[PDB]
């Protein structure tokens, strides 16, 4: 049909051969690694950013540029090794995983430690540096210091979220920034070119409400993806209601609808927290003077008079589903209870 | 009969698949054909389904699967692995368990991997499969959340159709989660509140104690949902379902309830009464701590006349084994003349029950720092428990109860 | 050599290869006065307390002996409720309490291993609350002594161990440090082995060091219930150990009354341990050896009388210069003092009938005094004692018939029924059986027609014949010629070393420094720095400062005398006596006294 | 006044010379008297209003020639009985090695004084009332090493109230005589004059003033300096890579409960610099150092003997 | 051989809930009761009686995870008919669903019964939620009990569980009491004399003492005394009142000693067939701690509530140089004598900020030990400690 189409391209691991937006953070880095193969020396860089930037995608297709370059005898040939920090059990396998990828032998992780040592064309890539510390704090700091040395020849490019981490460890620094309206209407664009499946204000919509929150491309296709869906449910083109009902589906906190839609005692339960606030002025209180409150609130409303036992099992199910912040309920009748949301979203619950 | 007590008896305690549906149809649909994407076609989806305890996810994914289950093409290539969070702790167990349940552990045998995910992706390349995720709260409470991470990269990015549906008690479930594996999860939220009133409750009472059409004697079945629909429009019905509907909306509280209706019926009262359903009502709303006190001596009940005075005078301060003990002999002294003069280690060792039985709590825990006496107790009781237990006592004296009013 | 910047310093004999050391009798002797003589006589010394030394490990022992019979006896009794299907039997335990002190537990717990390896059970262990944190490595530890002395192992792996090897003796656990045990693991343990003691039979045995009560505080009413408890435990072992050492006529040396006053009223007053009582002998026995050049003679008879064949003259000087000798002589006829003193072979044979003279006196003394002791315990009152070491004090000190008190207890004896006379007549018959050699035989015979006779007339005579029997025969030892070769007297010298007072001692010095520098610097202000500070303090610095200044210069530019005020202040620092405080400069009284 | 002035200032005269002479020959001819009654299984402490240092170095030179002898100068602020028994071990006994713990220490010397009678050791200390061995298990070491019959002992005491260490099994162990020698010779050597009236103050502070200046103190500042102690510890290991940091530290410390504000921490630091016992090196280009100069070892001692 | 007595609702609630063999039952019921209310011997004797295949496991027995899993695996085994090891909760539910498929076993409710689970909630937090939704996750028609003394609302864990069927054990009355001692009677006299024992034994203990296993302890041990007025033929079996004046005040000194177990019953049972400066130092410490310091000089020279208070060792040495009549010197052991007690654990140091110059000590002793010691040396603590 139309929207099958719109959704085979809308969906993530579609991604494409060459991304907008990123052209001089592609060329910069090209550059870098086109410095440093040429003349057979060594060096490193630390890239960082929020997880919505695309630092996975650019930087293979640098890499993939690159062996494009080699395999037409531009460069020196070089052999890719790469490893993700968080997809290993303990820290030290990187060093066992590096050595299975360069040479055939296998090791324990100081022995593969050892091997390293004694052995320094490659390029290396760790992302997700941030598993790797630990209280010795050892393999990051050989994960720079390595590369700087005559024997190495090589560049190791490492990836993170907090551009403010190499400083404590004790370099060339790029940052990948946050997405804004235009670049991600261009990208929108460009992964539906010849389709007639949306109208432009739509993308307008889900646009700029993403570069309001977060600014990440895996939010725009996600709700993209959704309205599309919505979509297929009203029967086309996607106009403005189905996008605007995809974002408040998709981004509203469902806390008020999860207070509005529960029992009685509950809701009397959450009065007699407010009201013993507005006695008291504190934002914990022990559940003795709850339950004192809960007594005559009771009483006022006609409700038939509750045991401990009850209002404990009210209690416990709404800490179960953390509308509240509770303690383990080992001690009884001293737990002392706060609110995880705020006073007025609460008033404005219970008024309806 | 025997065969109503096997069919109810699978109906309420043993949660089984039964095709009624109730409230849920917009979920219900939303959820089935989402299923179906993911299940002829090759489209990978992430959803969580969020809602309180009893409010019926599992029947809502059991009922989806076995629907989708019944067409052929999905029935011959889908293969299903079921996880809880209560048994899986660990990343490890976790692994075993999906290489055990997609029956490809003589495959794996004796084969060592570089990594976790090298391990998971040698095992999908041997079709859609489908993730079901029971408790998934506990998931995030693991050393670095590797299994999560390494379920929706698979999902989003890999070519391998993968489909992730998690179950949730906690409503904060996207505050706990690191940022990265918020970042590739898809915000597809379907929240199962119990979205309905009372009279919907009346007709949830009607329809569950229902026998079904394939019950083989028919004119019993048919005097039987007579009978409950003469129960259904019943007011001595109405209140207790209106006072455990007050109490809370989930049908697992129902399903007890009636539960206990039922074990009330045999071959001599051959159809159910209101009067067994206020028994029922009577059973599940007994409440606990005056119940333990109604078990306890005349001088344990002394006791605790005497700290509910310490409680009422000394307001909100501490207090240890003395100045009870003074109390105590103030009472005894001057009002019950001659009355339980009891010595000091008996006194002591009733006063050690009490904390056996966990109704007074040390603020401060240190076992053997310092000795028995002065250290510091709180009392775990209200006042009007106090006095309604005291009213209720089987032989209580005049005196004691003459010092409780003052 | 010592001052240097560190706190070890150590002197080795080396590049001298002479590594000979000092004899051990050129360091006890210092005198040209006889060295032969100072050579036998601490072969004597040694001789005599390897014999002390044997007999006190011997009382020990039979003490200790005692004991374990009775916690035999014990387990027999409560195994034989799992002869003859639980039926909520209880777990018995035996409270053991042993003394204060923790080094012998040791030796305690030994000799109660093999007590119990012969007669109860070939199977006993013992437990220790260091290697016992929780009760996983309780029970690891406990199967592995079960299984010498023949994996998550737990109490039902226990029982099947017993079907075994027993396929009836009991097991025995020693808890010999309960106090230290952590408050879990003492009643989890008690719960587990209580529900399966009708196929693992249960015996424990708790050192407990403190008071009984600590039982209470580390194990609750709800657990302790399960346990049926017995108590197994000075005076008595003080009486025993003065009776077989000072009182016997075995051993030749004796101590005076004022060494004995000192040994008692440390031992009731201060700490009841006999152990120092024997502190006390070994500086008793030791400074009468070596002060007196005679005591070469404090000997048995055997071995005394040769050796006073064989004498230097200064030796026999010294024997003549013995002041109990010299009011011997005086007394003496007027033919025989020019014997004695002219002629030392007159003058050694008169010794031997003076030794043999006194040491009969050895042997008739404390067998009136076991028989006195008879008619005094059965008195009811006790007014001279009701133990043995209170007779003899006051025996000793003076006749008891010049005292007063000796005419109210024959008061009391006098009347007195004929079956209370002749129980106690049984009794005194066979002291006189117990102890042979008698010579006092004749009076052997005269209590035994006493005793035959068996009436206002006739139990006066046996009263009477105890009453002549203390006139006749004790008497004080200072009454008897050359008692001070088998005596010593040196009282406060024994008090000046053992109880000795520093707070005394230190309060002494600074307010009156003319007892030890007599040099007229006191009679009711010249004194040195160390003094003057501290008098005027009995309170500001500068204060303090300016007043030290006007005493020190009226006994006299002067900066010294502040210099001189830093020392006294520093070392009256150092001394428990001023400690800084904030109100003042300082202001501090603490001494109070 | 500084204290170096005061040891140049020695130009002070006894008085009483003369007088206080004859109280050096009388105590003298006890001398062996001493070596008797010691010889034979009992021990001798002195108590005394001077300094007894002189009287036991007229012994040791008068008396113990010809013997293989240890002397114990508890006045020195470095002075422990590990200290002791690693001495005896190594200088008397010819064992070269490393031990476990100090119990096993006590333990294998008393089984090594049990198979062999002919070593004789006289066991000399200056002063046993010294703060650093006034503990019940410091003493109580002690007592197991004199109650042998190889193993001959003098001390001297000089506190007011000294044996409140020392209980009725203690002194079933010490096999106590005792000697009264009052003279009035000044304490010239116990008196080290640090943290006194005099002003000067010389190197960094000793182990028993460190105790002392953070005994009287809140237990969450005590906190806070044994977290400073340990973070200079595990930095001092290597010359690069010194120094703390205020914002670190701060980090440090409201990650536990034991401080709320970042000015509560800068008291603290206030505190700690009046009693000089933080050097502040903050706005150092390298580092904010924030460092202690306190004897590194001396930290380790304190840090394991704080409770 | 067992007889459950009073406890016939209860019972037949068991029963029904039970059904038969091939229904469906609970997944969870939890019962909590008193100290002894029958809560092991009714359940044990009633999965005895009807021959259901269950497993009766202790908690306080199993310490660990692994016991309890394997102690549960091995006796179910032993039902079915080596030796079976589990590690986590996982291969406990896998192996469960291998070893339950038994031809016996297939078409019943095996039941696993667990008292004093009190002690699991301690254990870890993934135990208790696991056992509670045991039908479930098995699907093998299993039913799990609960026995404990604490209420339902202290065992929940922070996330909530499947809720069981609360039940509860009443506690015995008086008749119901008196109806249990008076069934396993001595045959060598008449149930009516036996009963009349019981009556006037609840006469005396029942005010103080509800609990069933300590009364029947003491109706053991003090029925051997009640016996003697016939036997030696003062009193008969109709003569109650003499029978009542000759063993009321047995039972009344009984409490104090027998029930406290100071005196064992070994000892009992015996009897009726056989028908000085630590004195002052110890004045000294408790005179110090248990009174203020603003009143010292009123008493020597011239609240027991809220526990001790802290005293220096110069206001120590000041009270017992007050007391004692006499010159005591200071020597080396009366200072020797006071660390003594220490050691003893009567007193005790406060705050370790020095040894020699720390003063402060804390007396941990009781006000009846205190005063026997001073009726020792006839002195009198009560004109000293207070008005
Ligand atoms: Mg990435
Ligand atoms: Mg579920
Ligand atoms: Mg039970």
């Amino acid at each position: 049909s139309v929207l099958e189409e719109a959704r085979l391209r809308l969906h993530v691991s579609a991604v494409p051969e060459s991304l907008p937006c990123r052209e001089q953070e592609f060329q910069d880095i090209y550059n870098f690694v086109e410095s440093k193969l040429l003349d057979h020396t060594g060096g490193c860089m630390y890239i960082s950013g929020v997880p919505g930037t695309g630092k996975t995608a650019t930087v293979h297709e640098v890499i993939r540029c690159l062996q494009q370059a080699a395999q037409a005898n531009d460069v020196p040939p070089f052999q890719y090794i790469e490893v993700n920090g968080m997809k290993l059990t303990e820290p030290h396998q990187v060093y066992v995983q590096i050595l299975q990828k360069l040479t055939g032998q296998k090791a324990t992780a100081n022995h593969a430690a050892e091997l390293l040592a004694k052995q320094f064309t490659t390029v290396l890539l760790v992302d997700e540096l941030d598993l790797l510390w630990t209280h010795k704090q050892d393999i990051m700091y050989n994960l720079f210091d390595w590369p700087t040395h005559k024997e190495a020849r090589l560049v190791v490019l490492a990836i993170a979220n907090t551009m403010d981490l190499p400083e404590r460890i004790m370099l060339t620094r790029m940052c990948f920034q946050p997405y804004t309206y235009s670049q991600l209407q261009q990208i929108l664009r460009s992964r539906l070119k010849h389709l007639k499946a949306f109208e432009d204000d739509a993308i307008q919509l889900v646009a700029r409400k993403v570069a309001a929150l977060s600014g990440d491309a895996r939010r725009c296709l996600d709700i993209c993806r959704r309205a599309t869906e919505i979509c297929e449910f009203s029967q086309g083109l996607v106009t403005i209601a189905h996008s605007m009902e995809a974002v408040d589906e998709m981004f509203s906190s469902s806390y008020i609808t999860a207070i509005k839609n529960s029992s009685v005692l509950e809701q009397s339960f959450l009065r007699a927290i407010l009201a013993e606030f507005r006695r008291s002025g504190l934002e914990e209180a022990t559940f003795q003077q709850i339950y004192s409150q809960h007594v005559a609130l009771c009483r006022m409303e006609g409700l038939p008079y509750p045991t401990m036992s009850e209002t404990m099992a009210v209690c416990s199910h709404l800490g179960s589903c953390r509308l509240l912040l509770v303690e383990p309920s080992r001690n009884d009748l001293l737990l002392r209870v706060r609110l995880n949301v705020s006073q007025d979203d609460v008033l404005y619950a219970l008024k309806d | 009969l025997s065969q109503v007590q096997r069919i109810l008896r699978e109906r309420f305690c043993r949660q089984s698949p039964h095709s009624n549906l109730f409230g849920v149809q917009v979920q219900y649909k939303h959820l089935s054909e989402l299923l179906k994407r993911t299940a002829l076609h090759g489209e990978s989806n992430s959803v969580l389904i969020i809602g309180p305890r009893g409010s019926g996810k599992t029947m809502l994914i059991n009922h989806a699967l076995k629907e989708l289950m019944e067409i052929e093409e999905v029935s011959e290539n889908v293969l299903q692995v079921h996880l809880n969070g209560l048994l899986q702790i660990n990343d490890k167990i976790a692994l075993k368990e999906i290489t055990r349940q997609l029956n490809l552990e003589n495959v794996v045998g004796d084969k060592v991997f570089g990594s976790f995910a090298e391990n998971l992706s040698f095992l999908l390349e041997a079709c859609p499969v489908i993730f079901i995720l029971d408790e998934f709260d506990l998931f995030a409470h693991h050393k670095n959340q590797t299994l999560l991470y390494n379920l929706f990269d698979i999902s989003q990015s890999a070519q391998t159709p993968i489909a992730v549906i998690g179950l949730t008690c906690r409503l904060d479930i996207l505050e706990l989660l690191e940022k990265r594996v918020k970042s590739r999860f898809s915000h597809r939220q379907i929240h199962l509140m119990n979205s309905f009133g009372f009279p919907q409750y009346v007709k949830i009472f009607k329809e569950q104690l229902s026998l079904p059409a394939e019950f083989p004697d028919k004119v019993f079945a048919e005097k039987w949902n007579e009978n409950v629909q003469y129960l259904s429009e019943d007011r001595s019905v109405q209140e207790v379902l209106q006072k455990h509907f007050n109490i809370s909306k989930n049908l697992r509280s129902l399903h007890m309830l009636l539960m206990l209706a039922l074990n009330r019926v045999t071959a001599s009262h051959p159809f159910m009464t209101a009067v067994d359903l206020m028994e029922a009502s009577q059973l599940c709303s007994m409440d606990s701590k005056a119940n333990i006190v109604h078990g306890l001596s005349v001088l344990e009940i002394c006791l605790i006349i005497a700290m509910k005075h310490l409680n009422d005078i000394y307001e909100e301060e501490p207090f240890n084994f003395q100045m009870v003990y003074n109390e105590f002999q103030k009472f005894v002294q001057r009002k019950a003349h001659s009355v339980y003069n009891f010595e000091k280690p008996v006194v002591m060792k009733a006063f050690e029950h009490l904390q056996q039985l966990e109704l007074i709590k040390p603020m401060e825990r240190t076992s053997g720092n310092s000795q028995r006496e002065y250290q510091l107790m709180k009392l775990l009781l209200d006042n009007t428990q106090i006095m309604n237990a005291l009213q209720k006592y089987p032989n209580c004296p005049t005196d004691v109860r003459q010092w409780a009013t003052s | 050599t010592s001052s240097m910047s560190k706190g070890c310093f150590v002197f080795k004999p080396n590049s001298k290869k002479r590594k000979i050391s000092l004899p051990i009798e050129d360091y006890f002797n210092k005198g040209k006065n006889e060295p032969e003589d100072s050579k036998l006589r601490f072969e004597t010394y040694q001789l005599i307390w390897q014999q002390m030394k044997s007999e006190n490990e011997r009382l020990q022992e039979e003490l200790n002996k005692n004991l374990f019979d009775n916690l035999i006896e014990f387990l027999q009794k409560s195994h034989s409720g799992f002869q003859k299907q639980i039926k909520l039997r209880e777990i018995p335990t035996a409270a053991l309490v042993l003394g204060v002190n923790v080094t012998d537990h040791d030796l305690t717990f030994g000799s109660l291993t093999e007590a119990l390896q012969n007669n109860v059970t070939p199977y006993v262990v013992s437990l220790q609350a260091k290697d016992c944190p929780d009760m996983k490595h309780f029970l690891q530890k406990l199967i592995s002594q079960l299984m010498d002395c023949c994996t998550h192992y737990s109490m039902d792996s226990l029982s099947s161990w017993y079907m075994t090897v027993t396929q009836s003796p009991p097991v025995v656990v020693i808890l010999k440090d309960m106090e230290s045990f952590a408050t879990k693991v003492l009643q989890d343990f008690i719960i587990i082995s209580s529900q399966h003691l009708h196929e693992f039979p249960l015996i424990l045995i708790f050192g407990i060091a403190t008071s009984p009560i600590i039982i209470h505080r580390l194990l609750p009413h709800a657990v302790s219930s399960l346990l049926c408890i017995e108590l197994f435990q000075c005076k008595e072992h003080l009486t025993t150990v003065l009776d077989k050492l000072l009182l016997t006529t075995q051993f030749p040396f004796k101590i005076n009354e004022k060494v004995l006053q000192v040994l008692t009223n440390i031992f009731l007053y201060h700490d009841f341990s006999v152990q120092n009582f024997i502190k006390g002998l070994q500086l008793s026995l030791l400074e009468h050896f070596y002060s007196q050049p005679l005591s070469v003679l404090c000997c048995n008879l055997p071995e005394a009388k040769r050796r006073i064949n064989f004498l230097s003259n200064n030796q026999c000087e010294n024997i003549r210069r013995l002041p109990s000798f010299r009011r011997y002589v005086e007394k003496q006829a007027s033919e025989k003092q020019v014997a004695l003193l002219t002629n030392e072979r007159y003058l050694k044979e008169e010794t031997q009938l003076l030794l043999e003279n006194l040491h009969v006196y050895h042997m008739n003394y404390f067998l009136v005094l076991r028989c006195l002791h008879k008619f005094t315990s059965s008195l009811p009152k006790y007014p001279l004692g009701r133990q043995i070491r209170e007779l003899y004090c006051t025996c000793l000190e003076k006749n008891i018939w010049d005292s007063e008190e000796y005419a109210s207890v024959l008061q009391l004896l006098r009347m007195l029924a004929k079956d209370e006379l002749m129980t106690i007549l049984e009794k005194c018959f066979k002291v006189f059986k117990s102890y042979c050699e008698n010579h006092l035989g004749s009076t052997a015979k005269r209590i035994e027609e006493f005793l035959a006779q068996f009436f206002e007339v006739l139990r006066e005579n046996v009263v009477n014949f105890i009453d002549c029997l203390v006139r006749e025969y004790l008497l004080p030892p200072e009454t008897q010629p050359l008692h001070e070769v088998v005596y010593f007297s040196a009282a406060h010298a024994l008090r000046e070393h053992l109880n000795a007072a520093p707070r005394i001692a230190l309060h002494t010095a600074l307010n009156n420094p003319y007892y030890y520098l007599k040099n007229e610097a006191l009679k009711s202000n010249i004194a040195p720095d160390i003094c003057i500070a501290y008098k005027l303090h009995l309170i500001n610095l500068v204060d303090w400062s300016e007043a030290f200044a006007t005493v020190v210069t009226a006994a006299e530019m002067n900066e010294i005398i502040h210099a001189r005020f830093i020392r006294a202040v520093s070392e009256l620092e150092l001394l428990g006596f001023i400690k800084p405080t904030k109100q003042k400069t300082d202001h501090v009284a603490r001494l109070t006294w | 006044d500084q204290q170096t002035l005061r040891n140049l200032l020695s130009k002070v005269s006894p008085s009483f010379s003369a007088e206080l002479k004859q109280l050096n020959q009388q105590y003298e001819k006890l001398f062996h008297k001493w070596m008797l009654q010691l010889h034979l299984g009992f021990n001798i402490v002195l108590y005394g209003l001077g300094s007894k240092r002189d009287l036991l170095e007229r012994f040791r030179t008068t008396m113990l020639q010809d013997s293989i002898h240890v002397v114990i100068n508890g006045f020195f602020p470095g002075i422990s009985v590990k200290s002791v028994l690693n001495s005896i071990t190594e200088e008397v006994l010819d064992h070269m090695g490393t031990f476990r713990s100090i119990l096993d220490q006590l333990d294998w010397i008393v089984n090594k004084f049990k198979e062999d009678s002919s070593l004789e050791l006289f066991l000399l200390i200056h002063n046993l009332d010294s703060q650093m061995l006034r503990g019940e298990k410091s003493q109580q070491i002690i007592g197991q090493l004199s109650s042998l019959h190889n193993i001959y002992l003098i001390a001297s005491i000089d506190h007011l109230n000294a044996p409140l260490m020392w209980d009725h099994a203690k002194q079933s162990l010490f096999n106590w005589l005792w000697y009264e020698t009052t003279t009035y010779s000044p304490y010239t050597e116990e008196t080290s004059y640090e943290n006194s009236l005099l002003v000067k103050q010389s190197g960094s502070l000793p182990l028993s003033s460190l105790t002392h200046v953070l005994r009287s103190l809140t237990p969450n500042a005590r906190g806070i300096f044994r977290l400073l102690i340990k973070y200079q510890l595990d930095n001092q290991d290597n010359p690069s890579y010194i120094g703390l940091s205020f914002q670190d530290f701060y980090q440090q410390c409201r990650e536990a409960f034991l401080v709320n504000s970042d000015l509560t921490l800068r008291a603290q630091l206030t505190e700690f610099r009046d009693h000089k016992l933080i050097r502040t090196k903050k706005g150092t280009d390298g580092v904010e150092y924030l460092l202690i100069p306190v004897d590194n070892g001396t930290l380790t001692d304190f840090l394991e003997k704080e409770e | 051989e067992n007889v459950v007595l009073c406890r016939e609702s209860q019972v037949s609630i068991l029963q029904s809930l039970f059904g038969e063999r091939h229904h469906f039952s609970f997944p969870s019921i939890f019962i909590y009761g008193h100290t002894a209310s029958g809560k092991t011997y009714v359940t044990q004797t009633l999965l005895k009686t009807l021959e259901l295949p269950h497993v009766f496991v202790n908690c306080v027995e199993c310490f660990t995870l692994r016991l309890l899993l394997e102690q549960i695996l091995n006796k179910l085994n032993h039902l079915s008919s080596t030796e079976i090891t589990c590690e986590t909760f996982n291969d406990f539910v896998r192996l469960f669903k291998q070893v339950t498929t038994a031809e016996n076993l297939k078409d019943q409710t095996v039941y696993i019964v667990l008292d004093k689970a009190e002690y699991l909630r301690d254990m870890e937090a993934n135990l208790l939620p696991g056992f509670l939704r045991l039908q479930e996750l098995a699907d093998r028609n299993v039913t799990v009990l609960f026995l404990s003394e604490i209420v339902w609302e202290k065992f929940r864990p922070n996330t909530g569980c499947f809720e069981p069927f609360v039940l509860y054990f009443p506690d015995y009355s008086i008749g119901n009491l008196q109806k249990i001692l008076s069934h396993d009677h001595p045959p060598e006299y008449s149930a009516d004399f036996y009963a009349a024992y019981i009556n006037i034994l609840l006469g005396v203990f029942y005010t103080v003492c509800r609990d069933l296993k300590e009364l029947r302890h003491l109706a053991v041990l003090n029925f051997p005394k009640y016996c003697e007025p016939v036997v030696k033929g003062e009193a008969s079996e109709r003569d109650t009142r003499k029978l009542w004046r000759n063993i009321e005040p047995h039972l009344k000194k009984a409490m104090q000693t027998v029930y406290l177990r100071e005196i064992s019953s070994s000892q009992w049972e015996k009897l009726q067939k056989d028908d000085y400066y630590s004195k002052f130092i110890l004045i000294a410490a408790y005179l110090a701690s248990y009174n203020p310091a603003r009143t010292d000089k009123r008493f020597f020279l011239k609240n027991h509530l809220l526990g001790p208070k802290p005293f220096p060792l110069d206001r120590l040495l000041a009270i017992l140089y007050s007391i004692v009549d006499s010159r005591v010197a200071p020597t080396a052991n009366i200072f020797s004598q006071i660390t003594s007690l220490v050691t003893l654990q009567l007193l005790t140091l406060v705050g370790h900020d020095d040894q020699l110059d720390g003063p402060k000590y804390k007396c941990t002793v009781s006000l009846d030990f205190i005063r026997a010691i001073a009726r020792t040396v006839n002195f009198d603590i009560i004109k000293y400690l207070y008005d």
